[PDB]
RNA sequence: UAGUGAACCAGUACCGUGAGGGAAAGGUGAAAAGCACCCCGGAAGGGGAGUGAAAUAGAUCCUGAAACCGUGUGCCUACAA
RNA sequence: GUAUGAGUAGCGAAAGACAGGUGAGAAUCCUGUCCACCGUAUGACUAAGGUUUCCUGGGGAAGGCUCGUCCGCCCAGGGUU
RNA sequence: CUCGUUAAGGAACUCGGCAAAAUGACCCCGUAACUUCGGGAGAAGGGGUGCUGACUUCGGUCAGCCGCAGUGAAUAGGCCC
RNA sequence: GUAGCGAAAUUCCUUGUCGGGUAAGUUCCGACCCGCACGAAAGGCGUAACGAUUUGGGCACUGUCUCAACGAGAGACUCGG
RNA sequence: CACCUCGAUGUCGGCUCGUCGCAUCCUGGGGCUGUAGUCGGUCCCAAGGGUUGGGCUGUUCGCCCAUUAAAGCGGCACGCGAGCUGGGUUCAGAACGUCGUGAGACAGUUCGGUCCCUAUCCGUCGCGGGCGUUGGAAAUUUGAGAGGAGCUGUCCUUAGUACGAGAGGACCGGGAUGGACUUACCGCUGGUGUACCAGUUGUUCUGCCAAGGGCAUUGCUGGGUAGCUAUGUAGGGAAGGGAUAAACGCUGAAAGCAUCUAAGUGUGAAGCCCACCUCAAGAUGAGAUUUCCCAUUUCUUUAAGAAAGUAAGACCCCUGAGAGAUGAUCAGGUAGAUAGGUUGGAAGUGGAAGGCUAGUGAUAGUUGGAGCGGACCAAUACUAAUCGGUCGAGGACUUAAC
């Protein structure tokens, strides 16, 4: 079980018993199965899924041809889902939020917000140097290594572009499903900026 | 958030007035203690006639903090000061009376004697 | 967001007031790309005040528009001087009574010789 | 944002009285000490209102047994059976953080009878 | 820190591989036919989008 | 780069409070005949047109090396230590 | 003499903006307007020292840490009773 | 690098409270050990400061008003053993 | 080798021993005296006041720190010189 | 010992950053026990992870305080000063004890005392351009290989059971909740928030009143949106396979017996291979799938020839942000909501100006939850993304099968 949606934002919800929990609102306009991959044709089993109808002028003839089989408008996002029952899916089939029910445990994948070039202190949570007592070492990445190798070992973490990575949060709870609004309320917070792509899947650990 | 060297008022009549934190029990690297946590402290100022006396290493439980606690229902409680109660090893308070309001978190932590003696539990 | 224009906060405010009053007076000026892309919003907000026309808008604008001589005529054998603020509320507001925003346009032109700084013309429509 | 408003519009409560920071309110806060549930009254002056929609919260301050205490409640929590406006105070700002430093008479707020 | 070895001609030229100018956005002006920068007022005739300015 | 420090406006320029220290720098052509005039350019500088045996002898002017810089390309080079 | 580093470091405390003018050419020169800075001074006099840097009219080679139509620079006159 | 702000804690930092923070003007009250009797001493520790009326002996006092805050900004000792 | 002082700016053994201060004090303070190796004008002992002196403790204070976060400006970065 | 370095290889301690070894401090498995149980002792396997906060001292060390499951031992120029500090030690000053006749000196102490360098190459962390991957393109992908992560307490129950005479008190099994660490995010609690709101001092300017602007650290002060954020919130190290280490076997001879082994066969660890997360076809071995374009023109020569228009498509240019040092990425370019403005809201502030009323007045009430309102939300082509240009295939051969 899986679906693709757009990270609408964050709010909070009162459960029964009056508890208050943070939820992330993820909207998922019905995704469409654009292609079915099998061991015969591709060597592995999975279904290609498209989401977020795209303006035609924003699409290419090759892209339109690919989606023609499913007989739907061009989709902005396309992703393959594995570990699903291919028998249950066919090109042109629709997937709605109702695939999930409240109380489900899911893995949510997103692309972390990009911070750009960041120093080691922020990027790797390393310790500053003393800010006084004559210190001229505040936000620097520490020693690069011992003398003997005459080089620097790999993974000596340094400043660089931070964020924008594929991150999965495991075992988030599906608080609610609104089919009329194609909304899934997921307990907690999930990676990615608002309007970014989000991938909900049934938790693998479960 | 009470940490080592943090000073707290004493919310009982055990004799001590102001204590200083030595440890935050509960873990090897634990840094901070909040309401309902036990600490090892030293008496930096004691009432002249009290049982507990100045310079004594004692255990205490934090009963109210400036940075208070978050309740499961989404509410919060914050106090105007950091106060603790000196206790024996079995959570029994060393003194007989408790001063000022106390946070309700102590109930689930099983400081029932302090909770009963408290003039008010919030 | 907004641009810093390589000035401190107070300096940027003063420069924007200067350029905005200059555009009000002349209706067409030449500046750099960034200065123009910020002056457009400021001057159009000033025109919004002028369109409103009430005393409250007048004073709000006066906090921003500079105290300069927009124009001078000899009317009734007497010199009539119109300030930048008076021109705004007497001419520019009524002129744009109908437009729903977008009172200015920016035309890109040659880069400046001394800097190669991209230059543009900002002018009322 | 419109979508979030719609989702949380259902749970928004409706009987919240009209009060602003500086007004004295009594909060009928439900409490459970096990199986038994009880209403504990927290009466004090509203120090702060922040947030919007479902996320709006307000803080109430009272000096009990010589110690200042503040409770922050979600404005729409079902755990608060009722909010009652005991008095309307005259203040000049939204956040009354200055009260935390004052005591007794210094912290008094004139009433206005709106 | 100072260069340990002088840079050779070949290495220097390799480095300057990417140190070049470029000219982009030039196409014929509609009004006068002179080459101009797209989205810019034609410096020759002072026309943009078919109007004098 | 020799020969006086100085072949040339040299004990000069320059340095130093001062005593004192102390340079660099020769060559158009036989003859200025030192490029009238025209063209591009604000000029500089060029291209013609001329002088000349020679102008790639045009005054930074005989010859004009090497380092260094550049243009054109016959061959080679983007799995290589 | 010429490289390398390298078209890299630096371009030496701070507010400028626009309109007009001049001009081959202007962020950098002129005029105007507003704005801003110093004001026991970043103002007004002077001694020393400098030694024409003063004024007027020209110039844009070099100097000005960019530019320059401008200058305490260059050219020509003139100025100390 | 220069500068502003900071939850809770408050020297746990460190060789060392280095740096920063804090104190800072005026008026009033009050001020220790010790002493060479001068000092210590601005010890320490506290209080007042805005605006409007009325009255003043003209320094005040009384009453009222406003703010989170009244030497409302800038410039002004941290203290003790 | 007297008085006076003494683990001292002098005590190696030494973090001497004991007491005070701290939860914990090789530093500090008081005391003791087996003074390695004090001692009376290369002065002995004490001493109010003074000290950008050295040393230990306390209050206040805080980004010194737990443990870092944000914002402003200059450089860095892109472009023209 | 004196082999490199005296035309310089910077010395203790600390900080920052770690990495490796195992002779293992904790956690894991196991044998023996003078192992009843709870604790242990010793030995074997085991380096996956973890292994602290202070007082004193320049210190390492060490003692002490308080914790912890534990507070491991070592190498890396006693790692790490072109990464930091500079307290100690080795300069010049001065002083004490001591030695010297003396200048001075230490067989010793004490106070004070300049730590320079713009990264060329490799290396390391990030990001682009070129070409390749054999027709040209748009997407989606397998995973050779690589990295990450790997910790642990307490309580409850089983059970006051097994064991023990009693005190005491379990293995195994099942739950709950923490510590430290860590991946994300701003709905909450807070921080910040220099083009948001308000109060307020001095002076000065808009001629004056009123209302405002300038400067005073953003003048100061009280709040605070977006964004960025931790101490805030959510989540993770779950379960489980495969082959093994020590160890224990089953069957079994050599060796009628015995025997875990030689053949045969099994159990067995936080360890190894998976499992979980991320990168990944420049994996030149350049993979796979879906879809799109279509075999053009001219000249040379049978040329895998040359160039020249294009097709599919991409880019230039332009409007930008959820992206960003710049490239890049992504959202758009009138086939339009990409940004600015405008309109209406929201947060936020806290009652605008101008009036009126009361008051001698400061001021208060009212008009009116007003006015203002950066980044947030929704609509609206009003302004600007105009017009345009550039690049971009015609698909080699050999041999199986058909
Ligand atoms: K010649
Ligand atoms: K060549
Ligand atoms: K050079
Ligand atoms: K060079
Ligand atoms: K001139
Ligand atoms: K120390
Ligand atoms: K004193
Ligand atoms: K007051
Ligand atoms: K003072
Ligand atoms: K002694
Ligand atoms: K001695
Ligand atoms: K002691
Ligand atoms: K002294
Ligand atoms: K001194
Ligand atoms: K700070
Ligand atoms: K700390
Ligand atoms: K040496
Ligand atoms: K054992
Ligand atoms: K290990
Ligand atoms: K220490
Ligand atoms: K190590
Ligand atoms: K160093
Ligand atoms: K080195
Ligand atoms: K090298
Ligand atoms: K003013
Ligand atoms: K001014
Ligand atoms: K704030
Ligand atoms: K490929
Ligand atoms: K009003
Ligand atoms: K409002
Ligand atoms: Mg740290
Ligand atoms: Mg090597
Ligand atoms: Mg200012
Ligand atoms: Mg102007
Ligand atoms: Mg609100
Ligand atoms: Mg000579
Ligand atoms: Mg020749
Ligand atoms: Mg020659
Ligand atoms: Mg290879
Ligand atoms: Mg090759
Ligand atoms: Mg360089
Ligand atoms: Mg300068
Ligand atoms: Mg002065
Ligand atoms: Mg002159
Ligand atoms: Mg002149
Ligand atoms: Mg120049
Ligand atoms: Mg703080
Ligand atoms: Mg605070
Ligand atoms: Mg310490
Ligand atoms: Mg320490
Ligand atoms: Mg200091
Ligand atoms: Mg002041
Ligand atoms: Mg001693
Ligand atoms: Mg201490
Ligand atoms: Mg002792
Ligand atoms: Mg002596
Ligand atoms: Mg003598
Ligand atoms: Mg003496
Ligand atoms: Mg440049
Ligand atoms: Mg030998
Ligand atoms: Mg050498
Ligand atoms: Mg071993
Ligand atoms: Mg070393
Ligand atoms: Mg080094
Ligand atoms: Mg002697
Ligand atoms: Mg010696
Ligand atoms: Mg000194
Ligand atoms: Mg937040
Ligand atoms: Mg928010
Ligand atoms: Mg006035
Ligand atoms: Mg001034
Ligand atoms: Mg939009
Ligand atoms: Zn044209």
């Amino acid at each position: 079980k899986g679906i693709l949606g757009k990270k609408v934002g964050m709010t909070q919800i009162f459960t029964e018993s009056g508890e208050l929990i943070p939820v992330t609102v993820v909207e998922a306009t019905p995704n469409v199965v654009l292609q079915v991959k099998t061991v015969e044709t591709d060597g592995y089993e999975a279904i290609q899924v498209g989401y977020q109808d795209k303006r035609e002028v924003l699409s290419n003839k090759p892209a339109k041809g690919h989606v023609a089989k499913a007989n739907t408008a061009p989709k902005r996002f396309i992703k393959e889902f594995k570990n699903v029952e291919l028998g249950e899916y066919e090109v042109g089939k629709e997937i709605k939020v109702d695939v999930f029910q409240a109380g489900d445990v899911v893995d949510v994948t997103g692309t972390t917000k990009g911070k750009g070039f960041q120093g080691a202190i922020k990027r790797h949570g390393q310790s500053r140097g003393p800010m006084s007592h004559g210190s001229r070492y505040h936000r620097r990445p520490g020693s690069m290594g011992p003398v003997a190798p005459n080089r620097v070992f790999k993974n000596k973490r340094l400043a660089g572009r931070m964020g924008g990575d594929r991150v999965t949060i495991q075992n988030l709870e599906v608080v609610k499903v609104d089919v009329e609004r194609n909304v899934i309320l997921i307990k907690g917070n999930i990676p990615g900026a608002k309007k970014s792509l989000i991938t909900i899947k049934s938790a693998v650990k479960a | 958030m009470i940490q080592q060297e943090s000073r707290l008022r004493v919310a009982d009549n055990s004799g001590a007035r102001e204590i200083l934190t030595i440890k935050v029990l509960g873990g090897s690297g634990r840094k901070t203690a909040n309401i309902g946590d036990v600490i090892v402290a030293t008496v930096k100022q004691a009432t002249p006639g009290g049982v507990v006396k100045k310079g004594e290493v004692v255990k205490a439980v934090i009963v109210r903090t400036k940075s208070g606690a978050r309740r499961a229902d989404g509410s919060y409680i914050k106090f105007d000061e950091n106060a603790a109660v000196i206790i024996r090893d079995d959570k029994s308070p060393r003194g007989t009376r408790i001063f000022g309001p106390v946070a309700r978190e102590l109930r689930e932590n099983n400081f029932m004697k302090i909770v009963s003696l408290a003039p008010e539990v919030l | 967001s907004y641009r810093k224009l390589g000035r401190t906060s107070s300096q940027r405010k003063a420069m924007l007031r200067d350029i905005t009053t200059d555009l009000i007076i002349n209706e067409r000026i030449v500046t750099t790309e960034a200065r123009a892309k910020e002056v457009r919003s400021t001057v159009e907000k000033m025109i919004t005040l002028g369109k409103r026309g009430d005393l409250h808008a007048r004073r709000q604008a006066a906090t921003f528009v500079r105290n300069e001589v927009a124009s001078v005529r000899e009317e009734d054998e007497s010199i009539v001087v119109e300030s930048a603020l008076q021109k705004l509320f007497n001419d520019l507001g009524p002129r744009f009574a109908e437009r729903q925003g977008g009172y200015t346009r920016i035309l890109k032109t040659e880069p400046r010789r001394g800097d190669a700084a991209p230059m543009v013309v900002i002018e009322f429509v | 944002n419109p979508l979030i408003q719609e989702l949380t519009q259902e749970q928004l409560r409706t009987d919240i009285p009209a009060f602003r920071p500086g007004d004295t309110v009594r909060v009928h806060a439900k409490v459970v000490e096990g199986t038994r549930e009880r209403i504990q009254l927290f009466e004090g002056v509203v120090i702060k209102r922040r947030g919007a929609g479902i996320s709006e919260t307000y803080t109430v301050r009272k000096v009990s047994n010589g110690v200042g205490v503040e409770r922050t409640f979600p404005l729409h929590t079902p755990r608060v059976a009722q909010i009652e406006v005991v008095r309307y105070g005259k203040v000049r700002r939204a956040k009354l953080y200055y009260l935390r430093a004052l005591h007794g008479k210094a912290a008094r707020i004139k009433e206005i009878r709106r | 820190a100072v260069p340990a070895r002088r840079t050779s001609k070949a290495k220097k030229a390799k480095r300057r591989t990417h140190y070049k100018l470029t000219i982009k956005g030039l196409n014929a002006c509609s009004n006068c036919g002179e080459m101009k920068k797209s989205h810019h007022v034609c410096p020759a005739c002072g026309h943009y989008d078919g109007k004098d300015v």
